[PDB]
Parts: C-alpha cells; sequence; structure tokens
C-alpha cells in the first residue's frame, strides 16, 4: 500500500592536484 | 594536538539543513509516494534513524507495508526535526510506521500515549 | 492524548550515524581524490556545512572549479562537519584556514581565528 522509488546512485569522483604553492 | 574547537549548535544546524533539503527536494534521492502524497528524503538519514531502513540501504537494493501518510509523514518530521507531535488522531498510525521501521524511540513514545 | 515531545540529543545521534558511515563509505555519493588521499561524504552534508558545496551540488552555477589547498586540512574540514568538533594547531591552522576560506565556512574560519587570537 506504499511506494519507495529510490534514484540511482553514481559517484561523484573529485581528483584534484593539491595547490600548495 | 594543542587545542580543540567544539561547536555544540552544529549538529542542531546540520539537522535544520538536511530537512530544509528535503523539505524543498533538494539533493534527495528517495522518495515515499503513499496514498498520493510525496515524501522526499534522504537514503543515508533514514539509515542513521531506522534500523529497517539501515538494512534495507547497506546491504540491498520498493513496497513497503505503510499503513496510511500522516503516520510517515510525523515519523520524517522527527528524523529532520528531533520533534514528535502526537494527538488521538494519529498516534496509532505513528506507531504503526514506527514499529515496521524499528525505532523504538518512537515506539515507546507512543506505548505510554 | 496530546502531547509534544523533544530528543535533544537527536541532532548528534544522527550527525554520529553520519560520520560513521563516511568512515566505513556507505551511501557515499561523493568522493574527492587530493593527490592518492581519499575522502568520501555524502553531498547532502557537503551542502549543509559549505556554501560553496551548496552552490555546487544545489544551484549547479555561478561556482568556481574545486581548489583544495591541502590534503590534511580538507581532512579537517570533513571531521568538523561530522563530529562538530576540529582540532587545530600552529602547524596546521593556516592549512585548515585555506580549505575552509575556499568552502566559505565562516565557522571554521572562526575557530582558526580563536586559536591565532588565544593561543
Amino acid at each position: 500500500h506504499a511506494v519507495l522509488v529510490l534514484q540511482p546512485a553514481v559517484e561523484a569522483f573529485f581528483l584534484v592536484h593539491a595547490t600548495e604553492r | 594536538s594543542m587545542a580543540s574547537m567544539d561547536f555544540p549548535q552544529h549538529s542542531q544546524h546540520v539537522l535544520e539543513q538536511l530537512n530544509q533539503q528535503r523539505q524543498l527536494g533538494l539533493l534527495c534521492d528517495c522518495t515515499f509516494v503513499v496514498d498520493g502524497v510525496h515524501f522526499k528524503a534522504h537514503k543515508a538519514v533514514l539509515a542513521a534513524c531506522s534500523e529497517y531502513f539501515k538494512m534495507l540501504f547497506v546491504d540491498q537494493k520498493v513496497h513497503l507495508d505503510i499503513s496510511n501518510a500522516a503516520g510517515l509523514g510525523q515519523v520524517l518530521e522527527f528524523m529532520y526535526t528531533a520533534k514528535l507531535s502526537l494527538s488521538p488522531e494519529n498516534v496509532d498510525d505513528v506507531l504503526a510506521v514506527a514499529t515496521f521501521l524499528q525505532m523504538q524511540d518512537i515506539i515507546t513514545a507512543c506505548h505510554a500515549l
């Protein structure tokens, strides 16, 4: 008597080089 | 280190911001639709508050035995605001959703009234 | 009959659960990689603690590309997000202040300013 729609999960990766000048 | 900075009002601020997100349907991956009314939520918040939703999200991939939207609404209000409002018109509807989601903090609250 | 009830320890309990999920990478839709060092977190918690991540994940516009000065400074920022506590030392306050300033988190900036003024 109820529905639970779950959105698909894609991972958000953020690959960064440090700016320690 | 040499010092530790503690913010006592941080966890309250995070929960309020999470509540404002689910109220505006922002950054939410869950959508409850019970009897025509839609409820937005975060799967990380549900697992953090309900052992049922925990097992459902960390181990498993939906139809729920939720009787009425009013009981789910007050249950979701407790998750995001830490406040539970009960009246003789909804204490039975809240305990039904609380027992299915296995949140004995709410189950004991309505067990008294 | 009718009554309202408040659980004052609920906010801290949910935050500790959100922290344990992050430490185990459970239900994490965000992963930062800063020179090999990895950090998993929830986009909803990032937007709740940082106006920068709010305008990156919600508004999706008018945001400068992500810039993290120090990897250790980012870990302290995420540790504060999930624990409300931030360990500050005279050898790491400037690195934490750099990441906090970019993320527009005035709470950490005030905490960093409190250590340099009240050593």
